[PDB]
């Protein structure tokens, strides 16, 4: 029996099974407490039980096993992991561990695992011989990740304008600069929908920091891919924990020949959380930030690369500007030359309100020639020449209203070159 | 079976449009009854306004879909009537239209289209002759009943509602509101 | 709050009002806040709507900061990182439930009160609320009221909760009210609304003019 | 057993070690860790093992020997050198040395240095009486360092245009005024290939100070000479120490009558790193730059000179302008007058997308009479007359299209003379 489906399913049928199984009081406790209750009841009754999740290592081998659907929240539902199997399997943090589990004994209140049957969707001995992510030589974004939905939906215009503005490739570092109230959240969720539609094979991941619970749950419901969203309720320590979990799990997954796409919003809040959580080293820059307190966000963002032999790690992040805090645009300025593609959502169109509100002229990406086909290069180049002179607002209206009757990108290109 | 697929697609689209119109009428009746009553019900009145606006948007969408299905089924009927009439009398039509189109296969694409336009105006005059004398005509014998069921033109109660349109942002905000309202009714 | 404001609280509102004065220590504030939010959670669990007017986030954060033991990590102004966990949880307890009931929190905050950690709370609480309503001292100085800063204040996702005809009416209103300053805009708004009866009537006489 | 051949080889060597003696765990740990483990298990058999690298001294003579291929990580693979060894062998910072290494016993972890057999590619005690670089009288750029490959490659026309614009001598100090999106990085790679092809005798040493992982990791597979760089993941201390390492290595190599050429990209980010690492002296200029923060990169940049006793030290460094930060222009005006060779990159040409986008009118070499011969001098002089009147874009594209049908610069000279 798998507890992952127990946690995935809502609580109504869990409660009904609680009464139908003979549990005295299941009314008033947490979700993880309820899961622990039914798991303990199964252990007492003697039914065979399995376990799965993502593994994490403490400072002394006090290994834990959390779940993605629980947002890596610490609780009784987590699985204990002793150092014995860690040393005899050479496993590390962020390994997708599935196998047999053991009920807790006296003096210990966490479920343990008896024998692992699979690690990272692979056999344990086959997955034993793997190369570290930092030992893989990066290469260019050879494969183009087209964002075209293809159905001509009422929301496909955003995907089409994103494709024209800047193509998305494997192992690509992304900057999204935008003032507050500019439609970033829906841009990322539309990107997630397009990725799920066009490329179901790739593992889609989304990461959210201090987002409102309604936004968290709408993100969970809208996209089929799993999402990790640490709300503002918990302190910055849980933000650090979930961010490290996500990035290092993605590292392990790309070590297993699986290309990974992750969405983050926003990098500025994550950098601020790291600055607050870490102790100061005695040197403080403008805005209350430190180089030792901020190099770890740079390591996080720079982990994106394309593996030379197989798989990739692509990171797309959003930056906040004009928020009134000096460290915000300070860390924006330091991030001018850290990502290989950048896109701006200029605010002038935001109060013009015609959507999507992106600065097409300012947005751009390097290494177009090695990323997509040549005729596409000449076509976007002609588009850049015809869009450069006039202002950004009327350019946005021009672009959207000539993207209205056109069905696909080829339709737009042929109507452009036939006139 | 494509014609039958168009037929029953149009039938269920018409049924859905009628159901949406009935729901909109019921919502409007409830709204006017509540407005007539002395009870304030401010939030109730606001959600009634929301439900009536989303219901009329849904009515517009259903009418547009029904009109599109009507056009599609009419196009399919025209196409296959032309096809079988054509398999019957292609030689008869070609004997009349020939002196511009013997060498179509050996003609290049632009010359092909030039002959296309010459035949366009030839058939323009050919149909203008009928439409000048203009006697009463009926549907094709094979599919007369179907064409009578769908009819010559869609109902005015659909085109009048389909006259007004919305921007795509309006379309998707109303889509979200409709989904939320359907979910709330489900709960 | 001072007792006279409390007494004014009971004899004006219809529903029950809970008020702890400054006479009692911060522990009383902490316990009453925790149990009142627990009561609100229990009430909303039974599919009823609960709306809480809170005054204020600043004082509640003061109490939570001064009640908790020091953890050894202190930010600017002497605040503790874990001390601010509780008030942020209190603010974020608000949500909307599709199964039944809702929990609305309308809480006020203090700015530029001559302290330092109050603006720290303000800047930390900026992004955690999806609706904001700003007040300005300069408009209140001219004794024209209410002194709300219409331009900077607003809300998000407001198009999915109300009918759209008044959406476009207020959209063209935001067009015609954005350029000029907040003060003269406020006198314009009050002199326009004074001669009307309802919001809709004001709306159509804006539309025709 | 020397460590360079086992360091430069890819991860494949790992698995071979796994079958040479059967390490119980070698699959999953870092490159430094695997190298240390395999070298330890090879040394435990008592077999003699070689070692080599570049030596640096700490504040207490706590000597570290790093490797140039790994870009000088501060890991435990580095070789310990005691102050007694330093005083006995008579060597200083930046000395490339080799010899027998000593496996560490209990109480220490860094490997020691037993013997020495070669210092700076020379006999050890022969380097004791070596003249200091700072005591060498500088000279001008006497010998010409031509960029003409002579193979008539498609991209060779860029090098030809560079030769017609400004010739680089030996020990010649150069400035590249290249704003973002100007094709400077692969221009640097092209001139690196030209240096490696035309003059294989001189050592090639290109360094990237603050550079994203992609093009720096493809740098190794493109240029022939060794490349040194440090990405943005690590803080400014790494950049400062690697710049110190490279400057000391260049000084030590040029002290032995050798020609060393240092390619720097870019001086702007290096100066920013020095500004952020240096303690504040209380006197800060506009833009948040200190006087000593500006002096610190000047010591690195002022080493470009020629030695009459033999050898030369050429420095070609690029600078960033119009990056949105005003202190970048501040450091530009600070560094404007320190270079005797300079060439600019223009934006409007970059949007015209005709390349190379160098500003011929605003580029030149100071006192080119001694560097070049008098007749090629006259021809370039004539070119400046035919190019000066009209604008930059039209003149440069005219030079490009009149270079199309010609294969070498000289043939282009006699084709203009008959035109
Ligand atoms: N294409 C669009 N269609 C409809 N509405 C849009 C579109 N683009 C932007 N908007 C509107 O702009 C606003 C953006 O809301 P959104 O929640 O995405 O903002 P945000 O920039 O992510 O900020 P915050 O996190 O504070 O909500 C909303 O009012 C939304 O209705
Ligand atoms: N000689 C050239 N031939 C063809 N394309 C060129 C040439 N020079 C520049 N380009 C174009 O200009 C682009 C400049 O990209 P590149 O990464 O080399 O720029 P850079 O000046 O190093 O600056 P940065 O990487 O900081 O944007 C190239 O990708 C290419 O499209
Ligand atoms: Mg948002
Ligand atoms: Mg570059």
């Amino acid at each position: 029996m798998n507890l992952t489906e127990l946690k995935n399913t809502p609580v109504s049928e869990l409660i009904t099974l609680g009464e139908n199984m003979g549990l005295e009081n299941l009314a008033r406790m947490r979700k993880q407490d309820i899961i622990f209750a039914i798991l303990k009841q199964h252990a007492k009754s003697g039914e065979d039980i399995f376990g799965d999740g993502v593994l994490e290592i403490l400072q002394d081998g006090f290994g834990f096993l959390r779940s993605a659907d629980s947002s890596y929240l610490a609780g009784p539902d987590d699985i204990y992991v002793s150092p014995s199997q860690i040393r005899r399997f050479n496993l590390r943090t962020g390994d997708t561990i599935s196998g047999k589990i053991r009920p807790p004994k006296e003096g210990e209140r966490y479920f343990a695992l008896l024998k692992v049957n699979e690690v990272n969707f692979d056999k344990p001995e086959n997955a034993r011989n793997k190369i570290l992510f930092e030992n893989l030589t990066p290469l260019h974004a050879n494969s183009r990740l087209r964002m075209e939905r293809g159905n001509g939906s009422t929301e496909d215009l955003t995907a089409r304008v994103l494709d024209l503005a800047s193509p998305i490739g494997r192992g690509q570092r992304g900057l999204i600069v935008a003032p507050p109230k500019a439609g970033k959240t829906m841009l990322l969720q539309n990107i997630a929908q397009s990725i799920a539609y066009n490329h179901p094979d790739c593992v889609l991941m989304v990461l959210l920091i201090d987002e409102r619970p309604e936004e968290v749950t709408e993100m969970q419901r809208l996209v089929k891919g799993e999402v990790v969203a640490s709300t503002f309720d918990e302190p910055a320590s849980r933000h650090v924990q979930v961010a490290e979990m996500v990035i290092e799990k993605a590292k392990r997954l790309v070590e297993h020949k699986k290309d990974v796409i992750i969405l983050l919003d926003s990098i500025t809040r994550l950098a601020r959380a790291y600055n607050t959580v870490v102790p100061a080293s005695g040197k403080v820059l403008t805005g209350g930030v430190d180089a030792n307190a901020l190099h770890r966000p740079k390591r996080f963002f720079g982990a994106a690369r394309n593996v030379e032999e197989g798989g990739s790690l692509t990171i797309i992040a959003t930056a906040l500007i004009d928020t009134g805090s000096k460290m915000d645009e300070v860390i924006y300025e330091e991030f001018k030359g850290t990502g290989n593609m950048e896109l701006h959502l200029s605010r002038k169109i935001a109060e013009k309100r015609v959507f999507p509100a992106i600065d097409y002229n300012r947005s751009g990406t390097r290494k177009e020639e090695l990323l997509t086909t040549q005729e596409e290069l000449q076509k976007m180049w002609i588009l850049r020449k015809i869009i450069h002179p006039m202002g950004e607002i009327d350019a946005m209206e021009f672009l959207i209203n000539k993207l209205a009757m056109t069905k696909t990108n080829d339709d737009f290109f042929e109507m452009m070159k036939r006139s | 079976t494509a014609l039958q697929q168009a037929f029953d697609t149009c039938q269920n689209n018409k049924a859905a449009w009628l159901q949406r119109k009935n729901e909109l009428a019921a919502a409007e009746q409830e709204y006017l009854r509540l407005l007539s009553g002395e009870g304030r019900n401010v939030s109730r009145l606001d959600e009634l306004r929301n439900i009536i606006e989303v219901r009329k948007w849904q009515v517009n969408q259903a009418a547009g879909r029904y009109i599109r299905s009507h056009e599609a089924v009419q196009h399919i009927s025209i196409r296959d009537r032309l096809n079988d009439f054509m398999q019957q009398h292609g030689t008869a039509l070609a004997a009349a239209l020939a002196p511009e189109l013997m060498g179509y296969s050996e003609l290049t694409a632009i010359a092909r289209n030039c002959a296309i336009q010459r035949a366009t105006d030839a058939l323009r005059e050919a149909l203008l002759s009928w439409l000048a004398k203009g006697e009463k005509i009926n549907y094709s014998a094979q599919d007369s009943d179907i064409l009578t069921t769908i009819g010559f033109r869609p109902d005015v109660a659909s085109v009048d509602d389909s006259r007004e349109k919305f921007t795509p942002a309006q379309n998707m905000i109303f889509s979200r509101k409709s989904a939320q309202l359907a979910s709330r009714q489900s709960v």
